[PDB]
RNA sequence: CCUCGCAAGAGGUGCACAAUCGACCGAUCCUGAUGUCUUCGGAUGGAUUUGAGUAAGAGCAUAGCUGUUGGGACCCGAAAG
RNA sequence: GUCGAAUUUGGGUAUAGGGGCGAAAGACUAAUCGAACCAUCUAGUAGCUGGUUCCUGCCGAAGUUUCCCUCAGGAUAGCAGAAGCUCGUAUCAGUUUUAUGAGGUAAAGCGAAUGAUUAGAGGUUCCGGGGUCGAAAUGACCUUGACCUAUUCUCAAACUUUAAAUAUGUAAGAAGUCCUUGUUACUUAAUUGAACGUGGACAUUUGAAUGAAGAGCUUUUAGUGGGCCAUUUUUGGUAAGCAGAACUGGCGAUGCGGGAUGAACCGAACGUAGAGUUAAGGUGCCGGAAUACACGCUCAUCAGACACCACAAAAGGUGUUAG
RNA sequence: GCCCUGAAAAUGGAUGGCGCUCAAGCGUGUUACCUAUACUCUACCGUCAGGGUUAUGAUGCCCUGACGAGUAGGCAGG
RNA sequence: GUGAUUUCUGCCCAGUGCUCUGAAUGUCAAAGUGAAGAAAUUCAACCAAGCGCGGGUAAACGGCGGGAGUAACUAUGACU
RNA sequence: GAAGACAUUGUCAGGUGGGGAGUUUGGCUGGGGCGGCACAUCUGUUAAACGAUAACGCAGAUGUCCUAAGGGGGGCUCAUGGAGAACAGAAAUCUCCAGUAGAACAAAAGGGUAAAAGCCCCCUUGAUUUUGAUUUUCAGUGUGAAUACAAACCAUGAAAGUGUGGCCUAUCGAUCCUUUAGUCCCUCGGAAUUUGAGGCUAGAGGUGCCAGAAAAGUUACCACAGGGAUAACUGGCUUGUGGCAGUCAAGCGUUCAUAGCGACAUUGCUUUUUGAUUCUUCGAUGUCGGCUCUUCCUAUCAUACCGAAGCAGAAUUCGGUAA
RNA sequence: GGUUGCGGCCAUAUCUACCAGAAAGCACCGUUUCCCGUCCGAUCAACUGUAGUUAAGCUGGUAAGAGCCUGACCGAGUAGUGUAGUGGGUGACCAUACGCGAAACUCAGGUGCUGCAAUCU
């Protein structure tokens, strides 16, 4: 009456997207992973070898092991009242690279190079990142923008 | 004498009462399911650059 | 037989409709949805007048064609049979459910249709001249009275049942980019191919009048 | 299921540790001898009063059986067991189908 | 509960079998194969049979009661049939003849 | 803990313990040297294998709380044999 | 009812417990009988019922996972207490930001696929069906289907191009980055790479916010494994103080102020006193607190009066008020 | 909007009751006032944590801060 | 077993029982017999009653159905 | 006098043997029983866009099949439609054009696939050996299924590569006992040799109640421990059904909707029926009807006073205040 | 800037109809001896670059083109949705407060960019 396959209520999460059926591009078959690189896992339904568990599509991991055609992931689950450590063998269809990686590599780069000047120059660093401060004192001008003034509509129904 | 099935009530106040805190990562992971090829030549490679250093300090 | 709409009121359940999941379902009792002049033009009726629904609610397959025979029937009898165009835009779709020991096995056997109607969904349509404003709306009061729950009868100042209220479909007819279709009309627009414009729509692409 | 009677496979002997040809039988089970110990035991145990002492299986479920072939190696004579699944009729070395012969009803 | 009376009839021998059990318990069904092959000729009581295209079926005793010795009489007068045979649990046996 | 330094620190040694890679012992699967009574012996070397192991011992005895099992087993209670 | 016999009755005698005896009722067998009474095994067993004895202090639940001839019970994980131990040295968060992913639910769509579906318009000199024109037509004039083209009305838990909100994964360096060069039986055409390294550089921002009433780890063991209610989502049902789920909070286990009264609602959680201020609810009297102030509506020959909550609808009204 | 008709249940009967009609009803607004074991301050009791202290108690004496509900249950002191 | 007297007790021996001077071992234990072996043992035949095959018995237990066509009103069906 | 090495008797062996003896007679379950399997599994949905998630929820399926329908390589494009070609027509075979998959891939559903995963052809046996690691259900145990490697030996192909059965999700099984395969292995404990037996490593014989007892009923003669976790009264919530009352008004009523009715609808009330549920009660609320007796309701049968009529009178019908 | 070979992103590149292509390249093209392959030198294999052609392929342009892509303060802050109230309403449901926020529609623009190597009036 009741089944828990290996791909039970995954029919939208494995199917295709539209306009994007058939063959997987070698773009994703030349990009290169190595030990200790951060992935991102999203299945590719047309390679049936190698597939996930559904509870990893859309999951972030580190990569320890890379092999003849797959790669190994480490994911951490959550299961009772603890995480644990999953050891994955997926393929590199199903594994792709992790944006916020390379952008943490350029900020990290950036900031090399902003402690660099910094030190050359003998000025302080200022060199985390500040989350967004409030305002500050400001002047409009009025020279060419009059303000308009609006009033409340009445009801008139469209239909 | 029918009862309650299932139900997932207070499961998540007693998982964060002890909550999930973390897996503990450590230098030095376990190499439990690397490649026995490169597993070899890493350990030929750890015994190499020991004695190298070993030599290279008298 | 023959439950009550108060137990049938409510959008209780999800939309049940006839598929390949659902088989060997009764047929609705109405059949006709558009009476009296249907083959007219909108330029032979310009005034819409509309049943609108104020309650999420389901309304009954047969009570659809118990106010649809009582408005056509008034009406057909003060101002004739060819003064109005009424068409009903609710389609029952989804069948409601008759369960006939105890809760076992509960899931119940086929029994009726019913539409589902919104807040603001027109029920009933009815296209007319200037002069039929008061028997159009006796006639859809009748059918207020017929249907469940408070409805609203509102002139609609759309040239007929399309779009485009009527000092737009005035400029839009003495332009000439309006074409008379059977029951409809045919609009001109400026991202067509030029070949079949000219041959679709001479007036526009001419100097007449 | 149709298998054929010869089959070119692993041999573990140590004289030929490659494929070698090998011909495919049936296992079909032994003569249950009298004397091994569960026998024995088993007749001690049913002797005398008391009756019946160990179970007695009744509720059959499974009408196949999984087939399990005896491979015999052509040049150094070992055998090996390689298990097939649960099939209802078993052919070795049957008629091979033919792709697109004439249907005869 | 309910139980269950089964009244059946042997049909190699057609003799009168009956049974009784609790209907929810389980019963073995044999798995007939009923055959229909082509009748060359009733030699001394064991008539000799044919398949689609193979031809042993050699073995089947020539059925005894009257419908076998109508048979005998059609092929006595030639009159080529096809008869259908049941094969169950290690025995089989001619059952009903059928004019091609 | 030691050395320098009034310091903030710089270095050295780092018990217990944690993670990991090794090394050794038994088992398993190979590899098969000198000899050989010609079928014994098992050297040397391994291995995504395995053990409740070694790697400068921690145990023994008594007593106590609590927990387990068997005993009537916290007390009372059957229809029965 | 029967009353001279298949009668009644005394005494003696015989039959003894899975046995006797029975004109049969499972009757009778010392007030005991569908298996007597006594003693022993025996304090038989019980997943079931009942009881389970002093005080205070601190901490404090669960009715959920998996397996079991399992569903009135156990084992196991979880929740709790205690004993602690290693550090109190850069470690984490039921949280947010920044960056980057994932999803196919609400919505929306059908002049986009699948399925459903209302209505007309035009066309097919290709007869699908019924005709007519000179019984003729491998001919015209047609009706009518069908099909196609462009439109049109309405939908879809097991339809979808698109596609939210809320929840969700990862990261925010010192276990990091960069530069020369050491090992390897791995890898390469290769002094190329991969992994681990040596040495050197990286301070008043070691690289988002906020918090830390400490972080981490181990052992042992209890009770529990009948739950129930409320907001929102939702399944079956006409519906239910009905049955079953998801998130969270409660009751159980919880008093106190309010809802007249109430396990759950509102407020607020509790050592013992004093003073002050409030929450929710109130201020005619019962009853502590304005028969306060202000602007209007309503007169009921069934007025109305405060969430949960302890009921009222369709339809009407030259009652009155406003538009 | 309010009110009226629709509006019928069985002991006597319940805006909580009395009662209330420019309300003590309904809608909205401005203040004042009432009081919970909640909050703030103080005292005292206990527990925990951090500390200080080499004539009659050093598991003692003292200082500082926080906290205190509770069935099944666990532990401690009597 | 049925239950005075009077009258009668119909059909079915497939099933289940019961029974027999029915038939051949089809199956058939221990002991006994033969072959192989170094023996333990293994495999053969022979194999009693019984079971199976056959017959009888219902004042043994018991059972005793359908469906069509068919007669000058129609309807039913003596009949098939 | 009769029988006579027969029979009796003693011991084994087969048959028969409810006369007798033990024992059993699953679970879930809107009470239990019958039914069904929701008991081991798989697909879509419920499922509320991570994962998880219930019901005797919905729509279905499994206990098979295949030496090819497994593996590799190569050539081609498939449903469908149009136009044509003797017999030949709607449809037999052959071409050409269009043809994003509308076909096929053993089976249920979903996903995937176009110089292929489809259809034909060639070669094969990776459906092989040795154990490990990982994922799913999960206690992070087992079973099953699957993933990625390693050391071999192979298949295929020019080669890159691919292949450890079926394109993916299902197609299945512990201890004990028996049997088979492996080295030429260990033991039979006074010492040897052969058969025999017991071991180690890997399989099979099967437990479908699918983490796996060897198992028919009845009890109204019944018994015990319990249970309001659970049924048969009442009460309670609900009102489908029963009953009663409205709203609209096609029509009946000679014409005339509304004197009286009133179809198609639709809105309510009642607990005077039967359901639905299982909240109270199983250490007991005496469970139908009748007789007797009191009170209450009004949804008025009669009586009082009135209104309407298709009310001339008489009789009658509808309604109001009224219990 | 073309063209070829190999490609990356995989319609801004596709589809329909019509025009243009000087050079080189590509292509169509000619033959069956060999290797080879077919029912068939049509595909495939081989030989020549000669007898010819830009008719097709290919490339580019045009189309108030279909489609696709980007944007908008167009629709629309709408539908929807978190959180809150002793808010409203008999209910269905709706409004408000603090946040987030679509899709269709409308309109405008666009119709492949690029890497390596070789060759070209
Ligand atoms: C600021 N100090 C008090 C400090 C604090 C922490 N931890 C924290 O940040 C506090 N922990 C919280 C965040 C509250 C959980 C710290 O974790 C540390 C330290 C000190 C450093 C000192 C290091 C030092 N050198 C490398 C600059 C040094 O001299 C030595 C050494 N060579 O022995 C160290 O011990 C030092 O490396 C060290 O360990 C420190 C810390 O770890
Ligand atoms: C991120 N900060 C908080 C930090 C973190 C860690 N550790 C980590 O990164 C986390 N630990 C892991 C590796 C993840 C296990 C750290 O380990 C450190 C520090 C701080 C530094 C500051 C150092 C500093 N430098 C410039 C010399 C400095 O000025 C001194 C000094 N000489 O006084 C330090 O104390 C400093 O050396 C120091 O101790 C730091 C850390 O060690
Ligand atoms: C049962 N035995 C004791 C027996 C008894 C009788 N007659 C009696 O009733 C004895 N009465 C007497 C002593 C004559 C006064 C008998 O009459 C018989 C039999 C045996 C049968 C056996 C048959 C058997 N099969 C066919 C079962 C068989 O194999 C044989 C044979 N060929 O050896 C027979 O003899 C048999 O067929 C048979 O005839 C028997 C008797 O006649
Ligand atoms: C009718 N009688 C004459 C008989 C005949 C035969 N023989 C046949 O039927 C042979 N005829 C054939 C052809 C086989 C059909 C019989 O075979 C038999 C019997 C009867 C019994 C005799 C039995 C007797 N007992 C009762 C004391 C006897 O002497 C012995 C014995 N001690 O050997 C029996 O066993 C006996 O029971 C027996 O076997 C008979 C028959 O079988
Ligand atoms: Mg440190
Ligand atoms: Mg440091
Ligand atoms: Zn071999």
């Amino acid at each position: 009456g009741k089944s828990h396959g290996y791909r039970s209520r995954t029919r939208y999460m494995f199917q295709r997207d539209f306009r994007k059926h058939g063959a997987v591009h070698l773009s994703t078959y030349l990009k290169v992973y190595k030990v200790g690189d951060i992935v991102d896992i999203k299945a590719n339904g047309s390679i049936q070898k190698g597939m996930p568990h559904k509870f990893y599509q859309g999951k972030t991991g580190v990569v320890y092991n890379v092999t003849k055609s797959s790669v190994g992931v480490i994911i951490n689950k959550m299961v009772g009242n603890r995480y644990l450590e999953k050891r994955l063998n997926l393929r590199v269809e199903h594994i792709k690279h992790s944006k916020c990686r390379q952008e943490f590599l350029e900020r990290v780069k950036a900031n090399a190079a902003k402690r660099a000047e910094a030190k050359a120059q003998g000025v302080a660093v200022q060199l985390k990142r500040q989350p967004a401060q409030p305002r500050e004192s400001r002047i409009v001008s009025t020279e060419g923008n009059v303000p308009q003034t609006l009033a409340p509509v009445p009801y008139e129904t469209f239909i | 004498a029918k009862s309650k099935n299932h139900t997932a009530h207070n499961q998540t106040r007693k998982a964060h009462r002890n909550g999930i805190k973390k897996p503990k990562t450590y230098k030095y992971p376990s190499l439990k399911g690397v490649d026995p090829k490169f597993r070899r030549n890493h350990k030929h490679a750890l015994h190499g650059t020991a004695k190298a250093l070993a030599a290279a300090k008298k | 037989a023959r439950r009550p709409a108060r137990c049938y009121r409510y959008q209780k359940n999800k939309p049940y409709p006839k598929s390949r999941y659902n088989r060997a379902v009764p047929d609705s009792k109405i059949r006709i949805y558009d009476l009296g002049k249907k083959k007219a033009t909108v330029d032979e009726f310009p005034l819409c007048v509309h049943l609108v629904s104020n309650e999420l609610e389901q309304l009954s397959s047969e009570a659809l064609e118990a106010a649809r025979i009582c408005a056509n029937k008034y009406m057909t009898t003060v101002s004739g049979r060819d003064a109005f165009h009424l068409r009903v835009r609710v389609h029952p779709f989804h069948v409601l459910r008759i369960n006939k020991q105890g809760m076992r096995g509960a899931w119940g056997k086929p029994h009726g249709l019913a539409a589902r109607v919104d807040i603001g969904q027109i029920i009933f349509s009815v296209r007319t001249k200037d002069s039929n404003k008061d028997v159009v709306v006796e006639g859809l009061r009748r059918a207020r009275y017929k249907f469940p729950g408070q409805q609203k009868i509102i002139l609609s100042k759309k040239w007929g049942f399309t779009n485009l209220d009527r000092p737009e479909y005035l400029k839009k007819r003495e332009a000439g980019e309006v074409k008379d279709d059977g029951a409809f009309v045919k609009f001109l627009s400026k991202k067509g191919s030029l070949e079949n414009n000219i041959r679709e729509f001479p007036e526009y692409f001419a100097a007449q009048a | 299921v149709n298998v054929p009677k010869t089959r070119k496979t692993y041999c573990k002997g140590k004289t030929c540790r490659k494929h070698t040809q090998h011909k495919v039988t049936q296992y079909k089970a032994g003569k249950a001898s009298l004397f091994a110990q569960g026998k024995r035991r088993y007749d001690r145990k049913q002797s005398g009063f008391g009756g019946q002492t160990k179970p007695v299986f009744h509720k059959k479920a499974k009408t196949t059986k999984k087939v399990v072939l005896r491979l015999e190696c052509v040049k150094c004579k070992t055998r090996a067991q390689l298990t097939l699944k649960r099939c209802k009729h078993f052919e070795l070395g049957g008629e091979k189908k033919q792709k697109g012969q004439a249907l005869q009803f | 509960h309910a139980k269950v009376h089964l009244v059946a009839i042997d049909i190699f021998t057609g003799k009168k079998l009956e049974d009784l059990s609790p209907s929810t318990h389980n019963m073995e069904v044999p798995v007939v194969k009923r055959n229909e092959y082509q009748l060359l000729d009733i030699d001394d009581g064991f008539l000799s049979l044919m398949n689609m295209d193979g031809d042993t079926k050699d073995d089947v005793k020539a059925p005894e009661g009257e419908l076998g010795d109508s048979l005998q009489t059609a092929f006595d007068e030639g009159k080529d049939l096809m008869v259908t045979i049941i094969s169950a649990m290690g025995e089989e046996a001619a059952i009903s003849f059928k004019e091609a």
